């Protein structure tokens, strides 16, 4: 069985997280354990990501 | 147009063959050099562009 939830103000994580002898094991991918590569980005992503906005750059 | 290495260009065609390097822009008298009309606007058109071309699932 395989879900992936993308949840905003994180609520879920209590409605799966059940005792440890149960055997559930819960992937909590947070902020502080995300690893997301910047190097695997695109053209727009990068420029969203570094040449921002809010300015006519010369 | 003038190419970097101190070129003119007559007919406006060598561009469909290869990419061209232009001299840099200066206000000197005797060495003088000016934008192209259409001189860094297609930056965007151009990154998309070479996405489009880049991903070959099309």
């Amino acid at each position: 069985s395989h879900i992936i939830i993308f949840d905003i103000h994180s609520e879920y994580k209590s409605a799966f997280e059940i005792d440890k002898n149960e055997d559930f094991n819960l992937n909590y991918l947070d902020v502080e354990k995300l690893k997301l590569p910047y190097w695997l980005m695109n053209s727009e992503e990068l420029e969203t990501l570094f040449i921002e906005s809010n300015e006519q750059n010369s | 147009p003038k190419l970097s290495n101190g070129e003119l260009v007559e007919n406006r065609q060598i561009y469909f063959n290869e990419k061209l390097e232009f001299t840099s822009s200066n206000t000197s008298k005797a060495t003088k050099a000016s934008n192209g009309p259409f001189n860094g606007e297609f930056n965007r058109f151009l990154s998309r562009f070479e996405t489009k071309l880049t991903d070959k699932r099309l």
